[PDB]
């Protein structure tokens, strides 16, 4: 039952960057064999799509910065000229044997400049409020690179355990994040405090952010 | 007409249920290659589980799910099938069905857009959807879409014609067991009051379809 190991199992490389990608096979197979690995690239929640199929045969349609080799349980993806469009997930697959096995996965990130966010801040609506809970929305627009922290503020109250945060998969034109950072409150609590603030630190920031409303207006 | 596969079939289950996929083939004819189901637990790889020969039948299928699942396909139909059964939690994933190219291509040169199998006791919910409001040369504004089960939403804007700078935010599991998204998008400040906003939601599992008008 042939194993692919893969490698590394994450990468950060520039858009112009030479990218290399390893596959190993478990069972020892000789120089002499070759072309029975095909490699997968895969989006966020998207269908893999074949790049090589017999270790070095590009797939028709696909750009020729893409190119594979290898011989006996050694074999390589390589992106000649890495792009933005280049983010995903690369999955090799042996085709020597059934059942088909895959490596683990390689996640390619692209580095690009630093860009700070831009921050927004979104009171709850009023069609919520009347449900009895209010969130409270904060969102940090087209940022590189993804580190970064964001602190509510209630009356200067610093909050903790009633906030949840989900951020973008890089962005495959410009690659960037976005994030999200949720704070829920009890419409009653929501009542009893006047001013909501968010604060927003990132590398791109000489000095934190901060948005703010306050309750009516 | 061009090669393509498409799945459908996928949806919340009870541990210890059944539940049944479907491929459907076209620009081919599946007697000619193998049909497999491939599938992905969340944030995880690629799992191979089946595959058939429609014109004899036979079937193989990985011991992670021998003897619980069963692979079948009708040729006059075109379409191939995934009997799942006494499911659990493990089995909770994206299903893709793929084909071998044929004869002399044992790699796997089609796959279908993948649907989601949720094993779960917890029930159907479907999401409330606020609007995120904007105010003060750029604008944001989103929509809230709230407190539902099982994943997933689809999330347009005006009907599909707004794409441009727009963010659908990946779900995050609430403390009480529902999931929460927003979708935002940025603007041009100058076309508020003139252009008007809408986002368009739509939950399957419930049956769920809102609009909602975000505006100051």
């Amino acid at each position: 039952d042939i194993q692919m190991t893969q490698s590394p199992s994450s990468l950060s490389a520039s858009v112009g960057d030479r990218v290399t990608i390893t596959c190993r096979a478990s069972q020892d197979i000789p120089r002499s064999i070759s072309g029975y690995v095909a490699w997968y690239q895969q989006k966020p929640g998207k269908a893999p799509k074949l790049l090589i199929y017999w270790g070095s045969y590009l797939y028709s349609g696909v750009p020729s910065r893409f190119s594979g080799s290898g011989s006996g349980t050694d074999f390589t993806l390589t992106i000649s000229s890495l792009q933005p469009e280049d983010f995903a997930t690369y999955y090799c697959q042996q085709h020597y044997t059934t059942p088909p096995t895959f490596g683990q996965g390689t996640k390619v990130e692209i580095k690009r400049t630093v860009a700070a966010p831009s921050v927004f801040i979104f009171p709850p609506s009023d069609e919520q409020l009347k449900s009895g809970t209010a969130s409270v929305v904060c969102l940090l627009n087209n940022f590189y690179p993804r580190e970064a922290k964001v602190q509510w503020k209630v009356d200067n109250a610093l909050q903790s355990g009633n906030s949840q945060e989900s951020v973008t998969e890089q962005d495959s034109k410009d690659s960037t994040y976005s994030l999200s950072s949720t704070l829920t409150l009890s419409k009653a609590d929501y009542e009893k405090h006047k001013v909501y603030a968010c604060e927003v630190t990132h590398q791109g920031l000489s000095s934190p952010v901060t948005k703010s409303f306050n309750r009516g207006e | 007409s061009e090669v393509q596969l498409v799945e459908s079939g996928g949806g919340l289950v009870q541990p210890g249920g059944s539940l049944r996929l479907s491929c459907a083939a076209s620009g081919f004819n599946i007697k000619d290659t193998y049909i497999h189901w491939v599938r992905q637990a969340p944030g995880k790889g690629l799992e191979w589980v089946a595959r058939i020969y429609p014109t004899n039948g036979y079937t193989r299928y990985a011991d992670s799910v021998k003897g619980r699942f069963t692979i079948s396909a009708d040729t006059s139909k075109n379409t191939a099938y995934l009997q799942m059964n006494s499911l659990r939690a493990e089995d909770t994933a994206v299903y893709y069905c793929s084909r071998w190219g044929g004869d002399g291509f044992y790699a796997m040169d089609y796959w279908g857009q993948g649907t989601l199998v949720t094993v779960s006791s917890a029930s159907t919910k479907g999401p409330s959807v606020f609007p995120l409001a904007p105010s003060s040369g750029t604008a944001a504004l989103g929509c809230l879409v709230k407190d539902y089960f099982p994943e997933p939403v689809t999330v347009s804007w005006n009907s599909g014609a707004l794409t441009s700078g727009v963010h659908t935010f990946p779900a995050v599991l609430q403390s009480s067991g529902l999931y929460s998204l927003s979708s935002v998008v940025t603007v041009p400040s100058s076309s508020l009051g003139t252009q008007t906003y809408i986002c368009n939601v739509n939950h399957k599992p419930s049956n769920t379809k809102v609009d909602k008008k975000v505006e100051p």
